[PDB]
């Protein structure tokens, strides 16, 4: 079901097997670098990302030591890292905005799982140039690159906020407004697994 | 304005649309710099330990296959270099990793040699002069690759992490000279080694070692004489001692 969908939840505890399989997964995790809704390294590792796809791509935002820890999780979850997008952060006049250098960019690992068929690989390039909005807000251009890469397929975002919900996407995060599911297969599996609408352990 | 869509529409890379004193420091660096020293050597067949003394900074630029689209070194060869045998206990490394598997195998190297990554420096290539040049993608690539990474590593106890220049002509393997400015501006010490440098990269303040050098002037005792007391611990960013 095409329009935006979402589940307010603790991604640690949600049974993501009810959601089906996805052509693309994106995660923007609250990494435990230098806490708020932070996940520990073991919690990140233990996330049941493996059930979410059979053949497709994972997009994983990383910074600081999560550049390395995100490569661990990525490989543990069964992905090969095949690309790395960087978003050059500018102001409204297209000027550019770790204690050794100042940081002009954010990193997004791109991992592949299985043998994705029918994706439009090579349409975009691996550099995004886009204006910073608010803190920890990723650029909307990534959704366009993902849509051109895999048009019309089902996608899922982990650790999204309400501004992140998009058609073709199911957004998970603990700061969303309730549950909002429209895909019947998902709705069925959700009622069966959660007859009282509660997500506990 | 979505520059990714624009790239898809026109072939102009999004980085084409990015726009854009204490240079006394630069002059201190130049006054501190040792004479340029250089040595032809086949680093495959060469006992790295002959390069003394231990280095404060190592710039490592192995010639990857991906640099020749139209002898190359594999990450298998690079990982086997005994880099930790010539690094000072406190020292820094700058490793050009390319844009493919090197972003992972380069991290393995840094750990193998005893460093931890503190910076990820991206060399972002504009195509202002040939928007009509499509890129033949690596089979595994999801996206057109328009950048290279130079990983910075630390072991022991002004600048941004981006370099933007125009994409060099095919067959040009040179990295942007700006990496040297970034490195020298850190003021990390004066024992600076460039492995796999070329005639064209020789530079004051640096010892260059590579297989294609046409000439050599390296002498280990001459080289060590530049850092004997009272000059053992200079950053490279201070006055000479009278
Ligand atoms: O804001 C973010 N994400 C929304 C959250 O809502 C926040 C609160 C936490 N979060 C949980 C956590 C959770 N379980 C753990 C838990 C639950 C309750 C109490 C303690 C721990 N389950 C479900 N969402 C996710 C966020 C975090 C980092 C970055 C970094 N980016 C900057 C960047 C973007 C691209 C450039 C990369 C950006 C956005």
């Amino acid at each position: 079901l095409f329009p935006p969908q979402w589940i307010c939840c603790d991604i640690r505890y949600l049974d993501v097997s009810i959601l089906g399989k996805f052509a693309v997964v994106m995660a923007d995790p609250p990494w435990d670098i230098h806490p708020y809704g932070t996940l520990t390294d073991d919690e990140m590792r233990r996330l049941n990302i493996p059930v979410l796809q059979d053949d497709g791509f994972l997009f994983l935002w990383v910074t600081g030591r999560a550049m390395e820890l995100g490569r661990e999780c990525l490989n543990l979850w069964g992905y090969e890292r095949v690309d790395e997008i960087i978003w050059v952060k500018t102001n409204q006049l297209q000027r550019i905005i770790g204690h050794w250098l100042n940081h002009g960019k954010e990193h997004c690992l791109v991992g592949v799982k299985g043998n994705p068929q029918g994706f439009n690989q090579g349409l975009d390039c691996d550099v995004i140039v886009a204006e910073v909005r608010s803190t920890s807000h990723k650029p909307d251009e990534i959704y366009g690159m993902i849509e051109r890469l895999s048009p019309g397929t089902r996608k899922i975002e982990l650790f999204g906020r309400p501004h992140n919900v998009q058609p073709n996407w199911i957004t998970l995060g603990n700061q969303l407004d309730g549950i909002h599911l429209l895909d019947p297969d998902v709705v069925a599996r959700f009622k069966q697994r959660y007859p009282d609408g509660i997500i506990s352990k | 304005n979505d520059y990714c869509q624009h790239f898809v529409d026109t072939g102009h890379r999004p980085q084409n649309f990015i726009r854009d004193l204490i240079r006394l420091k630069d002059e201190l660096i130049a006054k501190s710099n040792t004479p340029p020293m250089y040595l032809q050597a086949d680093i495959e067949a060469f006992d790295i330990r002959e390069l003394t003394p231990k280095f404060d900074v190592i710039l490592l630029e192995p010639p990857l296959e991906e640099y020749y689209r139209e002898k190359c070194w594999t990450w298998d060869d690079i990982m086997k270099l005994e880099i930790d045998e010539i690094a000072a206990p406190r020292s820094f490394i700058f490793l050009w990793c390319g844009s493919g598997e090197g972003l992972d195998l380069g991290r393995v190297c840094l750990r193998k040699w005893g460093y931890r990554r503190c910076e990820d420096i991206c060399w972002i290539k504009t195509n202002k002069n040939n928007p009509g040049k499509t890129k033949t993608l690596d089979p595994k690539a999801v996206f057109q690759r328009t950048k290279e990474h130079c990983l910075m590593g630390i072991k022991g106890t002004v600048d941004i992490d981006l370099i933007i220049t125009e994409e060099p002509e095919i067959g040009n393997i040179e990295k942007p000279v700006e990496i040297f400015h970034i490195i020298e501006h850190f003021c990390l010490g004066r024992r600076r080694l460039h492995l796999f440098g070329r005639d064209s990269t020789i530079r004051p303040g640096w010892l260059t070692v590579g297989p294609t050098l046409t000439n050599s002037n390296y002498n280990a005792e001459t080289y060590a004489s530049y850092f004997s007391a009272p000059n053992s611990y200079l950053t490279g960013c201070t006055e000479e001692i009278e």
